[PDB]
């Protein structure tokens, strides 16, 4: 069932906006991306690109790819996208405006497909780590260890636990259009679209038509190359103009929800234990920093945190009643010292 | 935090808010029986002219002390046991005795000269005696509780 | 060490023993409740009696053949030297020496006896560890008590020998959510330490 | 002489298990990544795949790749091989399971080919750094400085120096056999190879068969598709479930046995010795964290050590028979500090 969120797909277009860093510079790609999310903990970051990949303009496949080139979609084969980082990421999955990659931690993210001619990218900057739950840091998930509450996003679609508004685009420009008649500025329109045009002389002050001519100016560069063309809704980033007119519809899910996953997680080697007279000597070894703390039962709690990397011999007086110990996300221990000195 | 930071023994839920377990003073606690479980006084065997003595008395926390009873009973059946002052926890809360028996219990202390009285289904008797200590202490919590002037 | 794993044993629809196979620190823990996807899902038609059976021991690395501490029991042995005497109008000889106070050595033509010397400071402790060329006159535990993360961890006699002492607290766990693998929770060694929180 | 170790070979085959961060999550990759070894010091590592690349299925190239799709091989070119950790790797060499390649240090490895029509990479934890050795803690080897006895693996095959035990690989699922006879569940086989078989409804019990059906039972779901294909041994992967038979043979080499190479090494810029009464000031000012280090040579060692990273006037009090001076890897140095008070 990919048939079941033509919410967006149907009403939705492949957004473009002003990538920051464009491979060169400012661009404006597609696959702008806004709203990086480096807040869960699997390895996982959900992202918006401008793009609305998934099915095609019309009803097919997941596994494609709609970007816009022109003032036209192209909706094609997904072939070679990368969403990066300080490493290369890896794609979870794509639904909508959006999608899910397995990334490392990285002080930036940079995505890009290949549409085939060109490389066609887009990066920013945004914090990323990922904390593993657990009282272990880590930089990476393992293979094993306990499984306990991480945050984290889903692979699927069949969502709806938030929805975005998404209405009208505003305008855009488009100077292919102004052509010129052989001595006047000559715009045209993409299929009767709507194109909102006027020079800085005095000519057709609104637009709202088929192609026209301009009786008074004549620079291509002083004139209205406008595209309102509001037959399908877009995400409302900050790097489009608004759609002066109104509100419209258009509120639209999010697929990628953070749910309450138990990630596959961190597990600390085990401890040495030591006996001295109500006294826990422990040579310590561990993978990765590891908070260790404990809990002296008594009325007077007494507690310690430090987190430990470093393998270190420790101490802790342990009382007469009990006291308790939690070697990372291992599971806490306890412990009667009562007397040894006889 | 607090199920890692806590006074007096407690652990922490995202649940009704509960802090489980925690272990801090006493609680009053009274129980009314049903009569018609117990059993009438004429029934149990009456065990005096008994003799009690500890046999190897651990000095510890999981119930290491032992002591064997000379059980002189006039019937034969089980009797319920239980020492009065709290020196002595007793694993055992019912013992089964034929006609004037011997049988062993299991018991944790705290005082090196453990006085304490066994009240065996209504018959006193001091287990006197003396304990010794162990050499193996890192598991969960004890039996004993009863740390006191030694 | 290297944990190199053999491969567990799984069986479908009830249990298999374990032993206490001779290797070094052969650490073996059966484990039920499992659904193994193995390339099909999961392929034992049970669901409880599915039984995994995790077996682990410690092993030298093909690196303790060539990149190895090594421990010595120290005593004080007898110095040498390659004295240079240009002699006189000999004006040659550069023979190798000891120390010990009747040994000659006739090479040239001059008898010449030497010490014993009177300073006996040994700088080698008595007991050392040795790498490569970083000598460290340090109290290894022993051969065959090694704490697990400390120094010493695995203790072979030498590189040939099969036998050792693995004191790595070496625990498997079970492998999780119906998957085919083997946790293996272990200290890195006491030789990967000592080369990054070692002494000079 | 590609031609002397028909021992894994002919006799191996590329193993198949479950790679734990498979791009998406826990997949079975045939390049499943066991026994990461960043314990070298060149920048290097040696790592196995499940996969077997190297000669074909048959006989030819090492530079070809044969890793499983399906219960089958696929014996076909390396072209587009990527192990990875934070930056991408360089290859060294392959032989057999195994891959040596250099890489920066990394808290993960992250391994990867392309088949052609998919990525189809596996990813795993593993700490890895690059010390060079020497007093310099450098972060990647130079190009210049001085050579000393490093630790590293061959680039070569031709290799004995160890082996670890291959034998046989136990059974896989391959629910693609138990296909339906119409009405009952219809297991398969390879090529004759030996399928062991049942459901949990009572039919045919133990399964060495050709294609056989299936009375009883009639759910795939329920039943043994299994194959006993032990003609090619493999690696003794964890991640193996055991041949319960027996403990065939295959012993079989390891390639890249660690060796005494001296690698191109450090080297950290030369020191200011600067004069003064029985004391050597000395600016200094160097590349890369340097542990230097001393010895009064009185019978009174009065040894220091520290890393400096940072450029740093130091001082020693130098007595009157002498000391010594290590400025990282750079030769010892000596010192005649007699009177200088007239």
């Amino acid at each position: 069932d990919l048939d079941t969120h033509f919410t967006q797909y149907k009403l939705a277009r492949p957004y473009i906006a002003d990538c920051p860093n464009c491979g060169h510079s400012r661009c404006d790609s597609p696959i702008a991306i806004e709203e990086v999310r480096g807040d869960a903990h699997a390895g996982v970051i959900r992202i918006q690109t401008s793009a609305m990949f998934g099915l095609k303009t019309d009803g097919v496949d997941l596994a494609y790819m709609s970007f816009m080139n022109g003032k036209t979609q192209k909706s094609i084969k997904i072939d070679n996208l990368h969403v990066r980082t300080s490493a290369p990421c890896s794609l979870v999955s794509h639904h909508g405006y959006y999608i899910l990659a397995q990334c490392p931690p990285g002080d930036t993210v940079t995505v890009g497909f290949h549409d085939g001619p060109n490389r066609h990218t887009c990066t920013v900057a945004h914090k990323v780590e990922f904390r593993p739950v657990g009282r272990e840091k880590y930089r990476h998930p393992p293979e094993h260890g306990v499984e306990l509450p991480c945050n984290r996003y889903t692979h699927k679609r069949a969502d709806q636990g938030h929805y975005v508004e998404m209405h009208q685009p505003g305008l855009v420009a488009d100077h292919s259009l102004l052509s010129i008649h052989s001595a006047k500025v000559k715009i045209t329109v993409p299929s009767g679209a709507q194109v909102k045009y006027y020079c800085k002389c005095p000519d057709v002050r609104e637009g709202i038509t088929s192609s026209d001519h301009t009786t008074t100016c004549t620079d291509v560069k002083q004139c209205r190359a406008y595209l309102i063309d509001n037959k399908k809704w877009v995400y409302n980033s900050g790097r489009l103009p608004r759609g002066e007119g109104d509100t419209f519809k258009g509120k639209l899910h999010v697929p990628f929800v953070p749910v309450k996953a138990k990630c596959i997680a961190t597990l600390a080697p085990e401890p040495l234990v030591e006996h001295k007279h109500r006294t826990l000597i422990l040579h310590l070894h561990p993978d990765h920093p590891t908070l260790l703390t404990t809990r002296s039962l008594g009325s007077d709690a007494n507690p310690t945190r430090q987190w430990i990397e470093r393998p270190t011999t420790v101490n802790f007086t342990v009382t007469g009643e009990g006291l308790e110990y939690t070697w990372g996300n291992h599971p806490p221990k306890r412990v009667w010292a009562q007397e040894s000195g006889e | 935090p607090l199920n890692d930071v806590a006074p007096f023994g407690c652990s922490i839920a995202l649940e009704p808010l509960r802090a489980e377990n925690c272990a801090v003073g006493s609680i009053p606690i009274s129980i009314d029986i049903p009569d018609a479980a117990f059993t009438r006084i004429s029934e149990t065997p009456t065990v005096s002219d008994l003799e009690c003595k500890i046999t190897e008395c651990t000095y510890a926390s999981d119930f290491g002390g032992i002591a064997t009873v000379a059980y002189k009973s006039s019937k034969a059946g089980n009797c319920p046991i239980h020492s009065p002052s709290g020196v002595a926890v007793i694993k055992e809360n019912d013992v089964t005795l034929a006609e004037s028996g011997s049988f062993t219990f299991h018991f944790s202390t705290a005082n090196i000269h453990p006085a304490f009285k066994l009240q065996v289904c209504t018959s006193a008797v001091t287990c006197k005696g003396d304990c010794k200590p162990p050499k193996d202490h890192i598991v969960d919590y004890p039996a004993q509780h009863t740390e006191s002037f030694t | 060490y290297k944990t190199k794993v053999p491969s567990p044993v799984v069986k479908c629809c009830g249990a298999t023993q374990c032993t206490s196979k001779p290797h070094p620190d052969y650490q073996c823990q059966v484990f039920t409740g499992v659904y193994p996807f193995m390339w099909g899902g999961a392929y034992c038609f049970c669901d409880t009696e599915n039984t995994q059976m995790s077996e682990a021991y410690v092993e030298r690395s093909e690196e303790c053949s060539i990149d190895h501490a090594k421990a010595y029991k120290v005593h004080t042995g007898t110095v040498q030297a390659m004295v240079n005497i240009t002699y006189g109008s000999v004006s040659w000889r550069s023979a190798d020496v000891y120390v010990n106070g009747e040994t000659p050595a006739k090479i040239g033509d001059a008898k010449l006896i030497i010490g014993p010397l009177s300073s006996a400071w040994s700088p080698f402790d008595n007991k050392v560890v040795v790498y490569g060329h970083e000598v460290y006159n340090y109290d290894f535990p022993e051969y065959g008590t090694g704490k697990a993360g400390s120094f010493g961890d695995l203790q072979s006699r030498t590189s040939t020998s099969n036998d050792l002492y693995a004191n790595t607290n070496l625990k498997l766990q079970r492998p999780q959510a119906g998957i085919v693998h083997t946790p293996f929770t272990q200290a890195p060694s006491g030789f990967e330490r000592w080369k990054r929180d070692k002494g000079a």
